[PDB]
């Protein structure tokens, strides 16, 4: 009634929605790495390495929890990319890898993806694809000295600029003109790092800024690094919603017969979804479909004349889920009959429905017409010693109403 | 010296498992009945690297050691060195330099450690990071490469962290050995019903193989299919211009003292010169930088007719209004930016300035 | 350069004509796609994969999802017409006498057989053999099966042999098979006793006719294109709207669940509607061609009935209509989404030439035959039916006169028996 | 019930011009599906990003309708000239094609006027009450063959 | 021809041929039409000369 927007609806079967066998639980596996990865190493560190040189730290073998960062009151910036912060808790990768060094404040906004000017250019030139997040905070309080911090150096000068994280510590003097250098400096000829002297009461912007950048390993490959989240037992042969190692699903859970090569963590179908996994415990590679579905299709007679209904759950077998099972579907309310009938109702293969007398929607095999064995003998002919005129009507369309629209009107009013 | 490479470029491109279907990849690969080049034991010169490497060496008794990657190989910048046991493996990323003519007698920043047959181990590089695949073989031609297709047993697949364009390879001492570079390549590969790669497709070898391509099928009918068009590269690069020699102006116009009332405001035309914008986009005095028709990164790429400065004084309020399709008594009654504007506005608070002592 | 055909020139003289003395009973093959598969789309399940997330984004384009479920049954549910306007248009299941004394005439290789375990025809059981996910598609169930269209086209064939064109007119009045064929053969100007005084060849031909047929059929691979081409489309369309799927559309992952368990709200819904785009205008791209092609196989389905009607139910007119040659008869067999006719034609054979003229000229009176032509066999004269040589005497019986000789141009001098 | 294939006819192009007007109270993603919503609260460039969601979606809703619409008047063509041919051979003729202008042997036929179509009345001849006979192809008498006219 | 357009076009998947596929379709058939309108005859015919 609601599909069709009214009350009142003629005899016939209509589609109302597509059912789906709901999933009974959660179920959320990761690896059993239970120790804590050393980002006090990192982000509270003794000594920053220069920003021409800076310096990259693994993360892996571990657990990790993103919160103690994000919800910190200690950091002045904190941009992520292919991922949101909110977020992390929830992922596995195969890797971490954080980069650092110190920068001035002016040049925070060079640690971006694929950009321009003398730290992305010369110092730390990240990939166009980035997925990973950049942390930077002031350490004037640390890293700012009277007369001035002269630790840190960067690269002023070089003859092309760095693919993504190309990373060079090289001292030859840069050439700035048709004068050759051949080993010192002079005119056109100078040597390529700067050094920043950072003072402790110099101004907000040239004060000393640590940054760290959490590059994410982000593949489908075998993890290494996860979230605190917990881990629950498994299940097989039901449908189950579910999470392995950051990547969520809904579906029939089942073992296989699938052998992956030691190096792949997940399966996929055509359409790029995931179908198989190798779980993270127990080396064992579940299958995945999709919990069963259809279209229901609702059998009624007219609703004048009465609002007893059957349904057709199409194409299923009651088994995945009065009823009756049919090539055309699981049918429940319909009531099954040996006589065949004229079709009235079509279901399909062979099928139709009506409603009858003890009141029921019944269920037959359709009539194809009345069967004649023929008189037929090599000496026999029959001809008609009578006839009846006949006036068959026939209905034919010839037009359809001529509209138009006016194309800018409808669509801008 | 020469010699066809058939068919064995090919390796897994992703760690994700597929069966019983075909997939079309591009990436780098090692072209079919292509030229490798072929070495064998009396030698192992230094060679140019390009974009990534198949290197394949059949040999009796781990001859062939490992390998050397870099620019200039002389501690002036930084080296990859790899040692292998057969796939347990030491790798440093150094300044190093071993003896030059390097071989095994029987500062860094990066550290890692783990006939009837005449071996298929086979390697290649992307970035600087190995592939690594292995079969058996039985030979009667030392010279070449057997013909028969695979992409073989996985041994390793690692990324690491540095910069190559040469490499060579490191033998001991007291077998024969290929090289054959990328290049970027459409192939269709065929997985089979275990997920082993089985068959593939060079898709620029020949134009049956485009036509495979294009089907995305292994097997083509009887037919005429449509499947590319001849179109040419920018063969050279060319640049036509009455040309100029001038460092632009703008070194002295942001650095003069005086500035203009916005109802009055200033077109300084620019014109006949040379320009650096990442002068005025990477400086940290600007309160405010906004480009239109254009992006600031950019800019150093461009040549124009003509360029304009215009500009003025404004209180910290109205820096909102100078954009293209605003509204305000500036916009409106002193300054209208057109509604496609093109250029970039360069703003800075100058409340150490305008604002003379005592007021102005 | 391609060959348009062999070189011929005809003959002619404003005096001469060809007439055939003998005939070859030629069966031929027609196929017509009748029906499509009745695929059909959840389009919810197919965009947006059971993310509720992705259904609340749905929503904001309104109305696209339920015409989208309303085109493509359109589609599916006009299938089960078709099939039923070509097949079902014979109002009873008429079944043959138990013996097959049809003249001489051998239909064992397109009646039924009891012993198959389908109740196909051996030609129909052997075209059937000639003929060859989750993401919310699904294929339905034509509303007949296999097994009753081949009682329909079992019906059509024995409401055929036993009582001919009859049943078409309302009633299966029984009649001879090869007095049936008489009727057939008066239909198409060749007078009646050509076939009862030839019925032993015409059976011959016949009954080596059909079983060409059968080794055309166990031998050729590309006989049934155009019903497998049928299939291989509807295949080629599903591949196609699966693999998009897969497709990025600008958003940072092929997959939904991806963009879900990586990005907050405001983060993902972006990506997400960018998928929502792409998907949409995929799924109203495949609806747009199986649209187009449905209204295609309709054209192919109304053909199809009309050849039931005139062909097989009848005896038609209309050249090269009901196969090449002069129509006699049809059969219908099924075959996987279509229906095959066997044509069964005259084709004449054996010219002779021979002079001819307009009329004769006797006593200063103009003849000219009632039915056929005069013609010569250089010493003799002689008046025949047109579609076969059969020499009778002229005479004052087999023509008729108007007028005297002058008027025609081309009269010939020569005596009229009188009986 | 007799009417069916013109009211079928009639009834999906009024439900073709509903679902078309319907999908203008659709947002496609912009803030508000009425045009005068993102004219008012927003300014001149983040009012036309929004304006270009509406004018994406009423666009592709239309570009629909007259797809259908095209499709459709091609099925309503091939049955234009089936009445054509109706009208000519059935009418102005009589009719040697079996089951072509009605079932049974066709005699004669009347058109109808009706709104957007034409109604055949097809007059036809059907045999009735069959005797059974014994029958023979041809008469021996005097040694000759006969057969009937 | 801009190799940076070509690959932001890959991002539809499949659409960019299906319309290769649909035109072919259209254009092959305009050769059957041709063909069967006129080539019903089965020899080239030719006149006598009178
Ligand atoms: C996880 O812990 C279980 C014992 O509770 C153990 O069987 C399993 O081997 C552990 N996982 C790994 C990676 O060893
Ligand atoms: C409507 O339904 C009633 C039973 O509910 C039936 O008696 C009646 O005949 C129906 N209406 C018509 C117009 O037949
Ligand atoms: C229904 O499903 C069961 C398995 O659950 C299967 O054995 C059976 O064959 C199916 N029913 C029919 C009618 O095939
Ligand atoms: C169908 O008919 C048979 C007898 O012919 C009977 O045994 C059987 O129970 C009937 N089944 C149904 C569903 O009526
Ligand atoms: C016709 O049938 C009779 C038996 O009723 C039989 O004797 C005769 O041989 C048959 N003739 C033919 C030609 O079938
Ligand atoms: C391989 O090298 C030879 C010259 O030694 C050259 O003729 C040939 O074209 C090369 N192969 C290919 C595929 O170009
Ligand atoms: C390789 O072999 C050498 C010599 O025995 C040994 O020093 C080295 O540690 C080995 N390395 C590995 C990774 O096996
Ligand atoms: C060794 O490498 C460091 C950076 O890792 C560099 O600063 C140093 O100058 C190098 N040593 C020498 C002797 O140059
Ligand atoms: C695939 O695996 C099956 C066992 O599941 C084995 O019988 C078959 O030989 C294998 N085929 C190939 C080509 O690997
Ligand atoms: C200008 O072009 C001429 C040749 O056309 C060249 O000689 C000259 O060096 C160029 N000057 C500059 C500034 O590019
Ligand atoms: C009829 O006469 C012409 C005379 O050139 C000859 O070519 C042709 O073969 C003859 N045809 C028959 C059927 O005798
Ligand atoms: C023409 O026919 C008659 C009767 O069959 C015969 O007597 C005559 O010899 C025939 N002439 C020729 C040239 O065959
Ligand atoms: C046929 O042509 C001949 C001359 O070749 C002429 O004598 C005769 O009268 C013509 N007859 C007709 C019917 O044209
Ligand atoms: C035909 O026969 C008559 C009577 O024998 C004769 O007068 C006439 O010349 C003949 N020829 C023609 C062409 O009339
Ligand atoms: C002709 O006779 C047979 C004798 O069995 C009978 O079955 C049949 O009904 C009769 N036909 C008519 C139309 O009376």
């Amino acid at each position: 009634k609601c599909t069709l927007k009214s009350f009142t609806v003629e005899k016939g079967i209509y589609q109302t929605s597509n059912f789906r066998v709901q999933p009974t639980e959660s179920i959320v596996r990761f690896p059993n790495i239970t120790n804590l990865c050393p980002f006090g190493e990192v982000f509270n560190a003794t000594r920053f390495a220069s920003v021409y040189a800076w310096n990259r730290k693994r993360i892996s073998n571990c657990v990790a929890d993103y919160s103690v960062l994000y919800n910190s009151a200690s950091f002045s910036t904190f941009k992520c990319y292919g991922v949101s912060p909110t977020k992390l808790n929830d992922l596995c990768f195969t890797n971490v890898y954080a980069d650092s060094f110190v920068i001035r404040g002016d040049e925070v906004r060079q640690i971006a993806p694929g950009q321009t000017g003398k730290i992305a250019d010369y110092n730390y030139k990240l990939p166009d694809d980035f997925t990973g997040c950049v942390i930077a905070w002031n350490s004037n309080n640390l890293d700012s000295k009277v007369g001035g911090n002269y630790n840190y150096l960067f690269r002023l000068f070089r003859k092309s600029n760095l693919k993504p994280f190309e990373r060079d510590i090289s001292t030859e003097i840069y050439q700035a003109g048709s004068t050759p250098c051949n080993g010192v400096e002079g005119f056109n000829c100078y040597f390529p790092l700067q050094s920043y002297g950072f003072q402790p009461t110099n101004g907000v912007g040239y004060q000393p800024y640590r940054v760290v950048v959490l590059s994410f390993e982000l593949l489908h490959a075998p993890a290494t690094v996860c979230g605190p989240k917990k881990s629950t037992n498994l299940v097989k042969n039901k449908c189950v919603n579910f999470n392995f190692n950051g990547l969520t699903g809904t579906g029939v859970l089942t073992e296989s017969n699938k052998k992956f090569l030691p190096f792949q963590q997940f399966g996929r179908d055509i359409a790029d979804t995931t179908d198989a996994v190798r779980d993270p415990q127990t080396l064992e590679i579940l299958d995945i479909t999709p919990c069963s579905f259809g279209g229901v299709s609702v059998i009624t007679p007219g609703t004048n004349t009465s609002n007893q209904v059957a349904v057709l759950y199409q194409g299923v077998n009651c088994t995945e889920v009065n009823v009756f099972q049919t090539r055309a579907g699981c049918l429940i309310g319909a009531e099954h009959v040996n006589n065949s009938y004229e079709c009235d109702i079509p279901i399909g293969a062979g099928i139709c429905a009506s409603y009858q007398t003890s009141q029921s929607v019944i269920a037959y095999t359709m009539s194809l017409g009345a069967e004649n064995s023929v008189a037929y003998s090599n000496n026999s002919i029959a001809i008609p010693t009578n006839f009846t005129i006949s006036v068959t009507t026939e209905i034919l369309p010839v037009s359809m109403t001529k509209t138009s629209v006016d194309c800018t009107m409808y669509i801008c009013g | 010296a020469y010699t066809n490479s058939f068919t064995r470029g090919v390796y897994y491109p992703d760690k994700v498992f597929r069966s019983s279907v075909l997939h079309s990849t591009q990436d780098l690969f090692l072209p079919f009945f292509s030229n490798v080049t072929w070495f064998h034991a009396i030698d192992n010169p230094v060679l140019p690297f390009n974009d990534g490497v198949y290197f394949a060496s059949t040999e009796k008794s781990n001859i062939i050691r490992g390998w050397i990657f870099g620019t200039t190989l002389d501690s002036k910048t930084q080296s990859l060195l790899i040692v292998n046991n057969a796939t347990n493996v030491v790798i440093k990323v150094c300044e190093f330099q071993f003896c030059n003519d390097p071989f095994l007698g029987v500062n860094c920043t990066f550290e890692y450690v783990s006939f009837k047959n005449l071996r298929e181990f086979v390697f290649k590089n992307i970035d600087g990071y190995f592939k690594i695949y292995s079969k058996h073989t039985p030979i009667n031609l030392v010279r070449d490469l057997p013909q028969g297709f695979s992409a073989l047993e996985p041994l390793v697949d690692l990324p690491i962290g540095i910069n190559i364009t040469r490499f060579q390879t490191l033998l001991a001492l007291h077998a024969a050995y290929y090289v054959g570079y990328l290049q970027p390549r459409t192939f269709l590969l065929k997985y089979n019903e275990n997920g082993t790669i089985t068959d593939a497709v060079d898709c620029a070898l020949d134009p049956l193989s485009e036509t495979k391509c294009t089907l995305k099928s292994f097997t083509v009918e009887k037919g005429i299919y449509q499947t590319s068009n001849f179109r040419v590269q920018p063969t050279e690069s060319i640049v036509r211009f009455p040309n100029i020699t001038n460092l632009c102006p703008f070194g002295e116009v942001f650095n003069a003292t005086r500035f203009a009332s916005v109802y009055a405001w200033n077109r300084k035309r620019i014109s006949n010169c040379v320009a650096d914008y990442s002068v005025l986009y990477n400086s940290a005095s600007f309160s405010t930088f906004k480009c239109y028709g254009v992006s600031p990164t950019k800019l150093n790429d461009l040549c124009f007719t003509n360029v304009y400065a215009d500009s003025f004084v404004i209180r910290g309020d109205e820096v909102r209004q100078i954009a293209p399709g605003q509204t305000g008594k500036i916009a409106d009654y002193n300054y209208k930016l057109p509604d496609d504007f093109t250029g970039c506005v360069i703003a800075w608070n100058s409340n150490n300035l305008d604002s003379k002592v005592g007021g102005n | 350069t391609m060959s348009l055909g062999a070189e011929n020139s005809v003959a002619y003289s404003n005096n001469s004509i060809a007439i055939p003395t003998n005939f070859t009973i030629s069966v031929t093959t027609e196929i017509l796609p009748v029906s499509m598969t009745k695929t059909s789309v959840d389009c919810t399940m197919y965009i947006c994969g059971d993310s509720t997330e992705c259904s609340n984004l749905l929503l904001q384009y309104g109305s696209f999802c339920t015409q989208l479920n309303r085109a493509l049954t359109g589609i599916a549910v006009e299938q089960d017409k078709n099939t039923q306007e070509v097949f079902a248009q014979v109002k009873q299941i008429y079944k043959t006498p138990p013996i097959k004394d049809f003249g001489g005439f051998n239909f064992s290789q397109i009646l039924p057989d009891p012993s198959k375990p389908s109740k196909r025809s051996f030609i129909e059981d052997l075209l059937f053999n000639k003929v060859t996910k989750f993401n919310g598609l699904t294929v339905l169930p034509p509303l007949l099966t296999d097994e009753m269209i081949a009682q329909y086209t079992s019906a059509l064939l024995a409401g055929t042999i036993t009582s001919g064109w009859t049943f078409g007119a309302g009633a299966a009045l029984q009649i001879p098979f090869a007095m049936q064929m008489a009727y057939r053969f008066n239909g198409i100007g060749v007078t009646q006793n050509v076939l009862y005084e030839n019925q032993k060849l015409i059976a011959n031909q016949f009954n080596s006719a059909i079983g060409k047929i059968q080794d055309s059929l166990s031998s050729t691979a590309s006989a049934l294109g155009k019903l497998q081409d049928v299939v291989n489309q509807n295949a080629q369309a599903l591949n196609t709207l699966v693999k998009q799927l897969s497709s990025n559309f600008g958003a940072i992952s092929s997959v939904l669940n991806d963009i879900l368990s990586r990005l907050d709200k405001v983060e993902a819904e972006v990506q997400i509607d960018r998928l929502i785009t792409g998907r949409l205008q995929s799924l109203q791209t495949y609806v747009t061609q199986q649209l187009i092609r449905a209204a295609e196989i309709r054209a192919s389905a109304n053909l199809a009935a009309t050849k039931m009607s005139e062909c097989v139910l009848g005896q038609s007119k209309r050249v090269d209509f009901c196969g090449k040659g002069y129509h006699l008869m049809s059969f219908p067999q099924s075959a996987p989404h279509g229906v095959v006719f066997l044509h069964v034609t005259y084709v004449p054979a054996q010219e002779k030439n021979f002079t001819t003229a307009p009329a004769i000229c006797h006593d200063g009176k103009a003849h000219f035959p009632r039915e056929g032509v005069f013609v010569s066999n250089g010493t003799h004269w002689f008046v025949t039916q047109r579609n076969f040589y059969e020499p009778q005497i002229i005479t004052t019986d087999n023509t008729f006169v108007s007028g005297n000789c002058d008027v025609v141009i081309g009269i010939v001098n020569n005596t009229v028996y009188d009986p």
